[PDB]
């Protein structure tokens, strides 16, 4: 039945709660790091240590 | 507050006449040279000794006391006549002792003598011996009245004594030249059969008995616990009768110093009374707060003991995160507000934790940072500030 039938796939689902609060986390905290490294570039800024 | 105020600097005179004090860098004639901390243990003090008159004249009365100054005022109020009649709007001393004698025919002359007139707080140093033959309990209660900040303390002294058989009020008269105070103690026949222990209120309990002495039925002794005097309590119990009244106690200012005298005793079984609190919903919140940085100092005085993970994680995975997933956080609901104390001061006790090498763990910094990254605030009703401010202490 290559030759008279047929039917469909799908894309494997990741529902799992693990890798869904890790990844929302790590996405979360990369937007978070981005917006603070620009703002902190653009902008004036200071430092702890010595010219950092 | 006010014992460690008027121990560290002198004394709080309430009621001076005019210096009247002169242990102090400061004249208490007019409130414009007060210091700010006086000014502030002042009232502090003030609100105590009125407490205290509320102790020895019931509430009662005193509200009639408070009510019938407040009706002299309002219908001092009312009048034109300029001040004939409007300084029944001003109170004294002397106006408001006599307010209390009209309402009660009790002075308390010795009350305001000892607590207002004189500036200073008692300090108690008390020990135990139980007579096993003439079944007595000995108490041995000394007073240190030679210290800058200190008073003799004459009067009556209420101590409530836990035994098998209930719990038992004593008045002990302590005079100048008193030392040891002979009360007599009951049976001990509920550790013959196996009855539950009654209670401070109508309540009874099941005890596990294994810790205590088998010769003295008494377990747990409490000088002054109605704070009827202005003191500092230095009591001298066995370790076991200071966790079985962390456990078993109806009364929240007794597990608090039950909790503060048991960093003294860093044994298992206190680190098991402190864990089985923290556990504990239904006892205040107040005292699982102490419980987590009493567990902290005990945990860090046992170190070359330990036997498992570090203190209060897997109690925080049992908690506060996920069934399937353990160093994943919960998501935030804060509606609760008594584990939502209890979240944010766990982990702040936890980094008190300490290695061999005197080093933070690296278990308790990861799981304190994945608490930080975790964390997900979208669905509760309330703000995050006050929990991410104390992730950062």
């Amino acid at each position: 039945p290559h030759t008279y039938i047929k039917t469909p796939t799908y894309r494997e689902p990741v529902s799992d709660y693990q890798v869904l609060r890790e990844k929302a986390a790590s996405q979360r905290r990369d937007v978070e790091r981005a917006l603070t490294r620009f703002m902190a570039k653009t902008g004036e800024t200071q430092s702890l240590f010595k010219d950092d | 507050k006010i014992v460690a105020y008027e121990l560290k600097t002198g004394g709080v005179l309430l009621h001076p006449i005019f210096n009247p004090a002169s242990h102090l860098h400061f004249s208490i004639k007019h409130p414009h040279t007060l210091s700010w901390e006086y000014y502030s243990m002042f009232q502090c003090k003030a609100h105590l000794v009125m407490r205290l008159i509320e102790n020895r004249i019931s509430m009662e009365f005193m509200l009639q006391v408070f009510n019938k100054l407040l009706s002299l005022a309002s219908t001092a109020s009312s009048q034109k006549f300029q001040s004939h009649m409007w300084s029944q709007m001003l109170v004294s001393t002397s106006g408001f002792l006599k307010s209390i004698s009209n309402v009660s025919g009790k002075d308390i002359q010795p009350l305001i003598k000892q607590w207002v007139d004189q500036s200073g707080v008692v300090k108690f140093y008390g020990s135990f011996a139980f007579n096993r033959k003439r079944n007595v309990l000995e108490l041995e209660i000394k007073q240190d009245y030679t210290s800058p900040g200190t008073q003799k303390y004459v009067g009556p002294l209420k101590v409530t004594v836990q035994e098998l058989d209930g719990s038992f009020n004593h008045t002990l008269q302590i005079e100048e030249n008193s030392l040891k105070h002979d009360i007599p103690c009951h049976s001990k026949s509920r550790r013959n059969k196996k009855k539950k222990i009654p209670l401070m209120n109508g309540e009874e309990v099941d005890m596990d008995l294994s810790a205590m002495d088998a010769d003295s039925p008494l377990l747990w002794i409490r000088i002054d616990p109605d704070m009827s005097v202005l003191r500092k309590v230095e009591f001298e119990q066995a370790d076991f009768m200071w966790q079985y009244q962390l456990r078993y106690e109806r009364d929240v200012v007794a597990q608090q110093e039950s909790i503060l005298a048991l960093e003294k005793f860093p044994t298992p079984a206190s680190r098991l009374a402190l864990t089985d609190i923290l556990e504990q919903e239904q006892c205040f919140y107040r005292v699982r707060m102490s419980a987590c940085f009493c567990l902290a100092k005990i945990a860090n005085s046992m170190v070359s003991t330990w036997t498992g993970p570090p203190a209060m994680k897997s109690l925080f995975t049992r908690m506060f995160c996920c069934k399937s997933c353990p160093n994943i956080v919960k998501t935030n609901n804060f509606m609760s507000f008594q584990s939502y104390f209890l979240q944010k001061t766990m982990p702040v006790a936890m980094a008190l934790l300490r290695d061999v090498h005197n080093l933070c763990p690296k278990e308790v910094l990861t799981f304190i940072l994945d608490l930080i990254k975790y964390n997900d605030n979208r669905k509760n009703k309330f703000s995050d500030n006050y929990y991410r401010a104390e992730m950062i202490d």
